[PDB]
């Protein structure tokens, strides 16, 4: 695990890798890898959240504050941040 | 209040290069 | 280049709109986190935010977004997700 | 009401090929 | 004289390949360079990253996306041209 | 069988593992595209791919490598190019 970027807190920090981990053990598709992180997040912690997967992509997004994290699970980027 | 945030892959950097095969 | 709609959920005025601003932005931008900044802040802009955007050729995602606000095509190589949540 | 997308990019198939030149 | 060895790619781009290798043998003399046109030409037309051997003599192994692989000869002269990354 | 680094943006290990294997596959095939293929399903598994390698007397290339993945050199009197990208 590798974090990129974060403004979050350990705790949930901890929880989004968790959750990631246990993604990758279920799905090789990065379709349903990002599908699993987000309805999991939607249900622990409330809607809105959206989740990208892959290894090469650029993005810009607007996140509520204390929610959002970017980091790499072996070879994979995650991208997980709420908004709405 | 909500944050922007700009993010993307890691980025291999590439080069471009001539060979040519002598006479 | 040529402009692939694989997935949209937008009006045909605006999805041409998000084609337009994404054919300027690749004009413009080589880096995949730059082009997606353009289209991005362009459409929070014109049609009110919050947007959010995704650019590159390998990645993928599971979003929610408002009704009839989600575009997801190809310029050229470059596959483009955009949304409004 | 928000509606929920599940897209994901197309997959780049690579192909592996030999070349040989002709004989001069 | 055209001849198409063998050849992944559409006909459009391969008429493409061809005219604008056609441009480069009677530009230039020395096969680096004659190269380095083809795949520059190729870059910007048909996005990165194209790769391209000019020669009489060589043998080659390489891997490219599908749809964007050609090999052919102009006259006496070999062409590889192939897109990977 | 004299190894002549012409150019290279490669690490020594994997130059000199260049050199060598190249050394076996000129040993085992004598037609340039089975030389090339040798080399390239090689680094491929040695060092992940996607490799591409041009074996010749006679050619001129033009081509794009990621950074320290790059060498192009002669064994006697053939030319080797080797190089990754994608």
């Amino acid at each position: 695990a590798v974090i990129k970027n974060a403004d979050m807190s350990d705790d949930m920090q901890q929880d989004a890798i968790d959750c990631a981990t246990q993604a990758l053990e279920k799905y090789n598709i990065e379709k349903d890898i990002a599908a699993y992180i987000k309805k999991e997040f939607d249900k622990k912690y409330n809607p809105t959240w959206h989740c990208i997967v892959g290894r090469n992509f650029g993005s810009y997004v607007t996140h509520e504050t204390k929610h959002f994290i970017y980091f790499y699970l072996g070879q994979v980027a995650i991208l997980l941040f709420k908004s709405g | 209040f909500m944050q922007h945030a700009n993010v993307a892959t890691d980025q291999v950097v590439m080069k471009s290069v001539e060979c040519q095969t002598e006479p």
